[PDB]
């Protein structure tokens, strides 16, 4: 069959440019356009551009004009995407795709630009951020009220980079009612998330609640006891 | 300028039900250039249908595409758990390809209003220069929910971020966290911090609030 292999994850400063590679494994090289599709976090698929290698038939999305460049290295059988002037709007997963078509195509020498994509690369993650490695600061989310005998508490894990961070409660002994939300990139280029848990409000003065925050890229481990403020 | 729209935003189905997803084109287009893709969570998208109705290889018979002119549909019969995900239509004619916004297919259950909680900034954060206020919407359904922040009855915009859990495997519900980011100076200048939540399971919007300084 036909397979697509892409380069590894990238972290780029705002205003810089990124280059992604896509190396097809199988089939021909100049018959079918390679079409790049990206996906920003929590958004739909967005077509970036496509190019028939060597033959040089290509188009760029209007949003990416004066900013994008698609090209290939014929000897190495590799195609490339270049996106300049990166902003946070360019953060996401970049897929190279193409139509399998006639595989080896012994009966066709034409080139084809207009096709769906049944072959998809694994995706290349691109993080646009002007931030270096930094450990999180863990703040408590204190419970207090007079919700049907059930209270919520948690930990706000803020201002770290890069992903990921792992969160557990009472060294993993407390799992029911735990919601650890997906991290979000804030305007500063640092990640932030919260982890909440619902507990019986009658046991707030008796049970000890600690969240375990471990950030391997920063070699940071924090344990924050969440008490009701009074 | 061909723009694809899709409906519904979220399609909720039970195992074995039938669902119909709609894609709408800006103008008349040929069915030769319409495709449907499936994306499961964390996985790469996959081609289901090309040329509006031609089922891709390996795709089960449960998926069928139809349509012409400006209205195209994808029908899923006998829905199975592997079919949960986001379905997107694509136009690949002409020079500039385009995708629809996608439709989410999730597990159906009865309506559940969220339990709403609001958390003030901790003192340990205030001594750092910033103030985060957190609003939690716990175990609700359907997915659609609105959160509005209000500081001394002034509506906030541009200074909040929200994230949502995946649909829980046990109770098929969602949870949502909304985080209001304020400077210490702006936080100390106001008293009433309110989170106003709008959801189908609520007869009217619910407002949780606290006063800075336990007032
Ligand atoms: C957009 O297309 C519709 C439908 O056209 C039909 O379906 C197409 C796939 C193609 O096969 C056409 O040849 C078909 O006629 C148009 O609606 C038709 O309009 C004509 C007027 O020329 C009328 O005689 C037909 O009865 C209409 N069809 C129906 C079902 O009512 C529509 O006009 C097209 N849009 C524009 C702006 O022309």
């Amino acid at each position: 069959q036909v397979q697509l292999v892409q380069s590894g994850a990238e972290v780029k400063k705002p205003g810089s440019s990124v280059t992604i590679s896509c190396k097809p494994v199988g089939g021909t090289f100049t018959n079918f356009a390679i079409h790049w599709v990206r996906q920003a976090p929590g958004q739909g698929l967005e077509w970036v551009g496509g190019r028939v290698p060597v033959v040089g038939i290509y188009k760029y999305g209007k949003k990416f004009h004066d900013r994008l460049r698609l090209y290939e290295d014929d000897p190495m059988k590799t195609v490339f995407l270049e996106l300049r002037s990166l902003t946070s709007d360019d953060t996401g997963v970049y897929y190279c795709t193409r139509w399998r078509g006639c595989g080896m195509c012994p009966y066709d020498t034409s080139s084809y630009y207009n096709d769906a994509s049944d072959v998809w690369g694994p995706g290349t993650k691109v993080i646009v951020s002007a931030a270096s490695t930094k450990g999180p600061s863990v703040f408590p989310l204190a419970p207090s009220s007079k919700s049907g005998g059930t209270a919520a508490l948690g930990c706000l894990v803020k201002d770290y980079f890069p992903e990921p961070v792992t969160v557990s409660w009472n060294s993993g002994a407390l799992t029911s009612g735990v919601h650890t939300f997906p991290a979000v990139l804030q305007s500063s280029g640092l990640y932030s998330l919260s982890s909440v848990v619902t507990v019986p409000s009658s046991s707030l003065g008796t049970q000890t609640y600690i969240c375990n925050v471990n950030h391997k890229p920063s070699n940071t481990k924090v344990d924050k006891k969440v008490e009701p403020k009074s | 300028e061909i723009v694809l729209t899709q409906s519904p935003v979220t399609l909720s189905l039970s195992s074995g039900e039938t669902g119909t997803l709609s894609c709408r084109a800006s103008q008349n287009i040929s069915s030769s250039w319409i495709a449907w893709y499936q994306q499961r969570r964390g996985q790469v998208p996959r081609l289901l249908i090309s040329a509006a109705s031609a089922r891709a290889a390996g795709i089960p018979d449960r998926f069928t595409g139809r349509g012409s002119g400006t209205d195209f549909t994808l029908t899923i019969t006998r829905l199975e758990p592997e079919d949960l995900g986001v379905y997107s239509c694509q136009y690949y004619g002409g020079s500039f390809f385009t995708f629809g916004p996608g439709t989410q297919v999730d597990v159906k259950r009865t309506v559940a209003a969220p339990s709403v909680f609001i958390f003030p900034p901790s003192d340990e954060q205030l001594k750092s220069g910033t103030a985060s206020v957190v609003c939690l919407l716990n175990n609700f359904y359907p997915r659609e929910a609105k959160v509005q922040w209000k500081v001394d009855n002034a509506l906030q915009s541009g200074n909040s971020q929200e994230s949502v859990t995946e649909q829980d495997s046990k109770d098929s519900t969602y949870s949502l966290s909304s985080t209001l980011t304020l400077s210490k100076a702006d936080y100390e200048k106001h008293k009433v911090y309110a989170c106003e939540v709008t959801h189908q399971g609520l007869s009217s919007p619910v407002t949780k609030s606290f006063n800075r300084g336990e007032c």
